[PDB]
């Protein structure tokens, strides 16, 4: 019965085209198993200066293995990567690390952009018991009251790491729809390997996007989907003003070494508990402390540092696309317009405008690293006007 | 060994339920056989340690012999699912809690079988009814005494989906399946779905099945059998 | 006599196994393992079929081909070493009579289809179908119905031989009762089942059943219908784990009649699945404990995960005599007696309540412990119909003459270390054969004296003690359990004198030994304990996290390796994927201990675990080392000069 039936599963899958060329097409189906969802982007409108809120379910669902030795191990490790790749892409923003554990919510790291503080917090978050049940109501309470004091010229989005369990919290979180719909705060959850309808209704009543974790690769995809600053609901803001352009200071300008250290509890700046020698300078406090392209606590305006953060999204929107042809128009001497090679896996990648020939390793290098076709350069800037 | 002949049978209906409770979210309406059966069902459940995680995962909606208190949990179940709670309802197939609902993907999307859903109660209402159909077709003892259970089974069980994407986890905890469940299930429903290669599915193994089921089935929905114009297809 | 199924085949046909010249059937493989790997995949790789000995596993680019067959090809293999994503060797044995849902030619096809027509030597061929699949159902009419098979072409030899040896031949309250008998169907196809020849002839028959070329599979139809009584089983909330959930699923993938023998690793759910088989099966069962050591244990988790206890408890060794009158479920011990009135009425009860046991179940822990002389009394005394072999050992006692499937039938399941130690509750041991530079004033004497006081010399070493003193405080800092196993008492006694710890010896009072277990296994203040030869063997299963050993002299590799395999449990709820169980051994350099450890670490890499030799400490004078002055060691040395041979012998 089943001793045969356990091996009726194996026997055919083992078997293939016999005689010659055996265990060959089994490898071909594995390549045919590949090539999942690429981009499907092309959007406009919103996404600028997010104010994210990490919300972590700490529950007994973590004790199931399912991808890793812990579901936090699946979670927490790639959050650091998600932190770094965020600060890579979006430095104009800041993130609220808030942890739910034992039916409450602990705002673990404040809404800020200092990566080491966030990452070591995750390195502190390693040895978490995740005792108790999730409570989103305490999480939204922090999320309200913090972002309540943020301007309406702020992007208001929440990223919830939920372990798909029972949403164990009172006090009419169904009525928190109209609370937060009016409060123009977006809330995005993704479910860990299952679905919560109420939370699925929550996000579809939000405009925040809900998903379910499939796999570790798939876990990365939706992170990567939420790296990009999304086009949230209309009528948020237009502008955001008193973007402080700073100065770097060399502390060697006119008076050479007239100050042994530029942090002595009286100097304009010197914000954090450490010694400094003068590296930076804000306009409004005239605040000189450790360099930070974010904001301050006395002038209270945004320490904008343009080549970093006014450059990051500044080309992250205006992209175009390529096309693929299997044909052989042999442009070059059977070459690439970029790296100049050939393999011909029938993916001759042609630009939409300048129409230049590329490979996967030239398409990926654009569509992950270069983000534009340089074949448009020499082609845009020469007749540009 | 009947609903009160041994509880060793009953030692693992909790186990096959709690793990169903642990995996499956979003409200479940299961079907017992009768009220004293239901009274027998929860009889070991209090005194022996059963609910110790069952109330901790979802909550439970007892349906009463009296229809007054039976309508109460109902007021709860439509509410206690649509808030932060799964709240699995517990009910009886042959009892009149099983009509008039049409459960939606909103609340109620899974059903667990519990036993052969036959009569087992009224004495000797059978025999004259039996012998008259034996005066009509003469081999019917074996025959409809299967289907009477079956005609009530998917009457109860096949309810929780309305449109056609609404989900349904209609598992079959049953000892009598060999022909009877197969004869009683719809010919559209035995064919593509029932026992494709999954018959003697131990719950611990069948855990990952619904896991594999839902997780895939929750995502990627846009297009599902889209008809526009008339293109023959001819079934 | 009459105990000869097909022994393991390869014995000849090979000369200087470097077959650089011949490799003739491997040349058939080496054609297509080499002609096939051209375009980035191998489509080849015959598992490196070797005619004699065994063959290998590719397992380095398995992808789907050999990673599916990382398990499935291993049916008749056993995968005796384990590795990283590389090759993996095995052995070969009796394990086709277990693999009886498949034909020996069907595997032979896929044995070729894996090997890309890497052709057999034929050695396996002349050993493929030596025993055709054949079962022995025990159907409702009180003994057996003479089942043959799904397949017919076997009675054609049989019925032309066997009968000419020995013949064979209210309403709704009862409506469902025949609906159960309605379910008594064709036994998957045709059955071809005959009638019992009077219950006293099968013993006369079984010896001739195998005599042609067939072999028989004794079953146990004890679940749907059973004519004698059923005890009260009750599984009181005994949540268990998928290592052993698979196990009974291998014992029951068919209907309600098939016996079973399953291998676990050490410390696994041993007293669980048999207790699970005690209750689910609805029998009246039997345990055969190794000693009373086992007997107290196996009832205790039975007292835990079964509420079947209302003097319903039958333990039967060393004047236990607990519930003779009325047997429901029993624990016994292997009556190895053969003596002239050994236990007059008591072993008579063991004889006569075996008869009341009828068949029950043969719960048999670790039958590598059982000699073949006692394997006589396995079948001679106990004549049951279903067995249970709980034996971590696959191959024992170097006895390739007598195999074991003739004893217990098929050997059903073995559980992977990898899917317990990396994915599962079983902790990761760090094995440590630690050798030390001694003081030379133990060794000039050693080489001067060719007399067993020389054994005690390296034994009583402060260089050993400096290692011994070290890891105590080094693992006091992690606040986790540690246990040290010495060789003999009076050297170990001074360890329990110098850095005085919990300790035992041979004649120690057990009630205070139990207090020591209470002081150890319950009290978190002192995670340190000493044991002797007896405590591993005759009193306790220790339950700890870190093990240190001193004794390494006798060549019982596994017997020592199963001590550590039982004791070492999970250290903490460690988030990391590291090794958390810990083994330590103390090795004398330039010694028998140096020599034995070489073969011992050979046996360590024979099964293959996380192993490291360290020699130096993590800073020796970091700790306030006692015996830092060798004059103090000379004070110890003159005790050793005053010592006799009596401190230098074990329990045997
Ligand atoms: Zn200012
Ligand atoms: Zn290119
Ligand atoms: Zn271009």
């Amino acid at each position: 019965r089943w001793e045969g039936g356990y091996e009726r599963t194996w026997e055919i899958l083992k078997e293939d085209e016999s005689g010659s060329l055996k265990a060959t097409i089994e490898d071909i189906l594995f390549k045919a198993k590949r090539k999942r969802v690429f981009e499907h982007h092309g959007q406009v409108r919103l996404g600028m200066m997010r104010h994210l809120y990490v919300v972590v379910d700490g529950s007994r669902t973590m004790e199931d293995q399912d991808l890793k030795p812990n579901r936090l191990t699946c979670t927490l490790k790639l959050l650091e990567y998600f932190v770094e790749e965020y600060f890579d892409q979006n430095p104009i923003s800041q993130i609220g690390i808030i942890v739910t554990k034992s039916k409450r919510a602990e705002k673990l790291t404040e809404l800020s952009g200092n990566p080491r503080k966030h990452i070591t917090s995750l390195k502190k978050a390693v040895d978490m018991t995740c005792h108790g049940e999730p409570s989103l109501y305490n999480s939204l309470s922090i999320a309200m009251q913090t972002l309540k004091h943020m301007p309406g010229h702020t992007s208001r989005e929440v990223l919830i790491i939920f372990s798909s369990l029972t949403t164990c919290d009172p006090s009419n979180i169904y009525d928190l729809i109209k609370t937060l719909k009016a409060a123009k705060i977006r809330v995005s959850v993704i479910g860990l390997s299952a679905e919560v309808r109420v939370c699925t209704v929550l996000a579809r009543e939000t405009g925040g996007t809900y998903h379910v974790i499939l796999d570790e690769s798939h876990y990365k995809e939706l992170l990567t989907h939420h790296v990009s600053p999304p086009p949230a609901s209309s009528s948020s803001e237009c502008s955001l003003i008193r973007m402080g352009f700073p100065q770097h200071t060399i502390a060697s300008l006119s008076d050479q070494d007239a100050k042994p250290s530029f942090s002595m509890a009286h100097l304009d700046g010197n914000t954090e508990p450490g010694l400094t020698l003068g590296g930076y300078f804000c306009p409004q406090c005239r605040a000189k402390y450790c360099e930070l392209p974010v904001e301050c606590k006395i002038c209270g305006l945004t320490l904008v540092s343009a080549p970093h953060l006014a450059r990051s999204y500044h080309h992250l929107f205006p992209l175009d696309a390529f096309q693929e042809i299997p044909l052989e128009e042999y442009n070059g001497e059977r070459f690439c317009y970029g790296c100049q090679g050939e393999l011909k896996d029938q993916h001759v990648y042609v630009c939409a405008v300048c129409q230049n020939v590329f490979c996967v390793d030239c398409d990926v290098f654009v569509h992950d690293s270069l983000h534009c076709c340089p074949g448009c350069i020499h082609k845009i800037p020469a007749p540009s006007g | 060994f009947e609903t009160r002949e041994d509880i060793a049978v009953i030692r693992n209906y909790g186990n096959l339920l709690l793990e169903m409770s642990a995996v499956v979210p979003d409200g479940i309406v299961a079907f017992f056989t009768s009220y004293q059966y239901m009274e027998s069902t929860v009889a070991s459940w209090y005194e022996q340690g059963i609910l110790e995680n069952i109330q901790r995962n979802k909550l439970l909606f007892i349906e009463t012999q009296d229809g007054a208190e039976t309508s109460v949990a109902l007021e709860k179940y439509q509410e206690a699912c649509e808030n932060g709670r799964g709240a699995i309802l517990l009910s009886v197939a042959r009892g009149k809690v099983s009509e008039g609902i049409d459960f939606v993907h909103h609340y109620g999307r899974a059903v667990i079988m519990f036993g052969v859903p036959y009569v087992y109660t009224q004495s000797r209402i059978l025999k004259a009814r039996l012998e008259y159909l034996r005066d009509q077709f003469q081999i019917r003892e074996n025959d409809f005494l299967t289907f009477d259970a079956m005609r009530h089974a998917a009457q109860c069980v096949g309810r929780a989906i309305r449109g056609k994407t609404d989900y349904g986890l209609m598992v079959f905890a049953d000892k009598r399946f060999a022909r009877g469940d197969k004869r009683g299930k719809l010919p559209r429903w035995i064919q593509e779905h029932l026992t494709d290669a999954n018959l003697n599915l131990t719950v611990d193994e069948g855990v990952q099945v619904a896991k594999y089921f839902l997780r895939q089935m929750a995502q990627p929905f846009h297009r599902e059998d889209q008809l526009g114009l008339s293109l023959l297809s001819l079934e | 006599p009459g105990n000869d199924p097909q022994e393991a085949v390869p014995s000849a046909a090979g000369k200087q196994v470097d077959e650089s010249g011949t490799k003739v059937d491997e040349y058939g493989a080496k054609d297509y393992r080499l002609q096939m790997p051209l375009k980035d995949d191998h489509t080849s790789r015959p598992l490196w079929v070797a005619p004699d000995g065994h063959i290998f596993l590719e397992a380095f680019s398995p992808v789907y081909k050999y990673a599916q067959d990382f398990l499935v090809a291993i049916a008749e293999p056993v995968c005796r070493p384990t590795h990283v994503h590389e090759y993996k060797l095995t052995a070969y044995s009796l394990y086709a009579a277990v693999s009886v849902g498949l034909q020996t030619s069907d595997i032979t096809e896929y044995l070729r289809k894996l090997s890309k027509t890497g052709v057999p030597d034929g050695i396996m061929q002349f050993i493929k179908l030596c025993t055709v699949s054949y079962g022995k159902v025990k159907l409702v009419l009180k003994h057996n119905r003479y089942f043959v098979e799904s397949c017919h072409p076997d009675v054609i030899q049989h019925l032309l031989q066997d009968p000419v040896i020995r013949e064979c031949r209210m309403d709704l309250f009862d409506f469902y009762e025949q609906m159960d008998k309605d379910e008594e169907e064709e036994e998957e196809t045709q059955t071809v089942s005959f009638e019992v020849k009077q219950e006293m002839i099968e013993e006369l028959q079984k010896r001739c059943i195998h005599l042609e070329y067939p072999l028989l599979a004794e079953y146990d139809f004890r679940n749907d219908s059973v004519n004698p009584d059923i005890n009260i089983d009750l599984k009181p909330t005994a949540v268990l784990r998928p290592y052993q959930e698979k196990s009974l699923r291998k014992m029951f993938g068919n209907g309600r009649a098939r016996s079973g023998v399953i291998v676990l690793p050490c410390g696994a759910g041993k007293s669980l699945v048999g207790v699970t088989a005690a209750c689910t099966v609805r029998k009246r069962c039997l345990v055969l404990g190794n000693s009373a050591v086992s007997v107290e244990q196996w009832k205790a988790q039975f007292k835990m995960w079964s509420t079947i206890d209302d003097s319903q408890i039958c333990r039967f060794t060393s004047d236990a005599k607990d519930k003779p009158i009325g047997c429901s479920v029993a624990i016994s011990t292997y009556s190895m007696l053969g003596h002239t009135t050994k236990r007059s009425w008591e072993a008579e009860r063991v004889m006569e309540w075996l008869k009341t046991q009828e068949w029950g179940l043969m719960i048999l822990d670790e039958v590598h412990t059982i000699p073949a002389k006692m394997f006589r009394r396995v079948l001679t005394i106990v004549q049951a119909h279903c067995k249970l072999g709980l034996t971590a050992t696959l191959v024992r006692e170097d006895d390739k003459i007598v195999d074991l499937n003739f004893l217990i039938g098929p050997k059903l399941y073995e559980a992977n270390w990898m899917e317990l130690q990396n994915n599962g509750y079983i902790a990761k041991v760090q094995c440590a054969e630690v050798w030390c530079p001694m003081s030379p004033e133990f060794y000039r004497e050693y080489v001067a004296i060719k007399t067993k006081k020389r054994i005690l010399l390296y034994t009583m070493n402060p260089n050993k003690f400096r290692a011994c003193q070290f890891l105590i405080k080094f693992h006091e800092r992690r606040n986790d359990k540690i246990i040290v196993f010495a060789d003999n008492v009076f050297a170990l006694k001074e360890y329990a004198i110098r850095l005085n710890k919990p300790y035992i010896y041979g004649p120690t009072s057990q009630g205070e030994r139990m207090q020591i277990l209470q002081n150890f296994k319950h009290n978190p203040k002192i995670n340190t304990i000493f044991i002797s030869k007896v405590g591993d063997t005759s009193f306790d299963l220790p339950e700890a996290n870190v093990l240190i050993q001193i004794s390494s002299h006798g060549g019982s590799r596994r017997q020592e390796a199963q001590r550590l395999g039982r004791v070492l449990r999970a250290k903490k709820g460690m988030v990391a994927e590291e090794y958390n169980a810990f083994f330590y051994s103390l090795v004398s350099q330039d010694t028998q201990e140096m020599a034995y450890s070489t073969k011992r670490q050979r046996f360590l890499v024979d099964q293959g675990y996380s192993f490291k030799v360290i020699t130096k400490l993590a800073g020796m004078e970091e700790e306030d080392l006692a015996f830092s002055t060798k004059e103090e060691q000379q004070q110890l040395l003159q005790k050793v000069l005053a010592a006799t041979d009596l401190d230098a012998e074990e329990e045997v």
